[PDB]
DNA sequence: GAAGCCACATCCTCT
DNA sequence: AGAGGATGTGGCTTC
């Protein structure tokens, strides 16, 4: 089964999805412009109709012990990988930023 | 309540239950009573561990003696006995010198706990 | 009765005293949740208070242990001059009704070592006369 | 297959 | 908005 940051990161990857969920452009720090729908896909994702944000942010905060993702204080709906995606995905975030053309 | 003998001839607990869930608050609070005389105020701290687990990690662990009463407030179990493996309890009454009343297969700790089946 | 009788027989024959009188190895179980550098700065400044929690790790029975005569840091009881990092303690202690010493080493940086139970000749003596 | 370990999913109380 | 406690639930693994 396929994890909440593991998802996340699969939207933060795909263009298409940048209008509900994108790079802030600040390293790995990202917003969810829109986290109802987020929570929809991740729900349809998982299979768990009543899936909503509320929830959504709870597995999130999950996080935080666990230095996967981490809040950004002050930042609506802001928050940011701490883990290594740079050696997971192999990219630096100036390049992913670019390769993903983040205005 | 009911209580249960030690395996120290000084010292008496409450009964825990046979399986539990970690970091799950405990179905009874848990108590040791002191069979002889205790000073009141006398510090009494309890201790897991076996074959698996050398030390488990445990949470709220103190309680002061009262009237031969030591109730621990909240005790829980945060490491795990292991598949089908229990853990000795190690109760410590600080007195001079410490007395320690240990209880061989006390309680079992894993991650769900009682779970009914699926 | 903070002792039993046989407090000299129980000693020597039931099984839980026998299997923790040969040098077992024992650990430190402080702070298992810390790093090991914090785990050492306690592990010994704590024991300059004469006191430390140490488990048998084979049979994982935990012991909470105060290095003090049966009653101000001792000198006897904690030692930390018969070898270079290696450190000697010493504690009594009423174990299920049985007077007995607990003694051994641990390494003042790998925080483990060896250790045994020694049965109390006086105390239990001392003990069983107060109890009369 | 039972019994364990995991990562949530739900619900809630507080600030 | 957001932190974190309590506890049930389905996936997958190990005994």
């Amino acid at each position: 089964p396929i994890q909440l940051w593991q998802f996340l990161l699969e939207l933060l990857t795909d263009k298409s999805c940048q209008s509900f969920i994108s790079w802030t452009g600040d390293g790995w720090e990202f917003k969810l412009s829109d986290p109802d729908e987020v929570a929809r896909r991740w729900g349809k994702r998982k299979n768990k109709p009543k899936m909503n944000y509320e929830k959504l942010s709870r597995g999130l905060r999950y996080y935080y012990d666990k230095n996967i993702i981490h809040k950004t204080a002050g930042k609506r709906y802001v928050y940011r990988f701490v883990c290594d995606l740079q050696s997971l995905l192999g990219y630096t975030p100036e390049e992913l930023h670019a390769m993903l053309d983040v205005k | 309540g009911e209580l249960v003998r030690t395996d120290s001839p000084n010292f008496l607990c409450s009964v825990l239950p046979t399986h539990w869930r970690c970091n799950k608050t405990l179905p009874i609070a848990f108590k040791v009573v002191a069979k002889g005389d205790v000073p009141d105020g006398t510090l009494v701290t309890v201790m897991a561990g076996n074959d698996e687990n050398y030390s488990a990690e445990l949470r709220n662990a103190t309680a002061a003696m009262k009237n031969q009463v030591a109730r621990f407030n909240d005790l829980r179990f945060v490491g795990r006995s292991g598949r089908g493996k229990s853990f000795t309890l190690t109760i410590t009454v600080f007195t001079n010198p410490p007395q320690v009343a240990t209880y061989h297969r006390a309680i079992k700790i894993t991650v769900d706990g009682p779970r009914e089946p699926r | 009765p903070r002792v039993v009788p046989d407090q000299r027989s129980k000693f020597e024959n039931e099984e839980f005293f026998r299997k923790l009188s040969r040098e077992c190895e024992i650990k430190y179980t402080g702070f298992r949740d810390r790093p090991h550098e914090e785990r050492q700065t306690r592990f010994q400044n704590a024991c300059r208070d004469g006191r430390s929690e140490i488990a048998f790790v084979a049979t994982g029975t935990n012991l909470s242990l105060q290095f003090f005569p049966a009653s101000t840091p001792s000198r006897e009881y904690v030692d930390l001059e018969r070898e270079a990092g290696k450190v000697y303690l010493k504690a009594p202690m009423i174990l299920n009704g049985v007077c007995v010493i607990w003694k051994g080493w641990i390494d003042l940086h790998r925080l483990d070592g060896m250790g045994c139970l020694e049965f109390d000749e006086e105390r239990a003596q001392q003990e069983d006369a107060l109890a009369q």
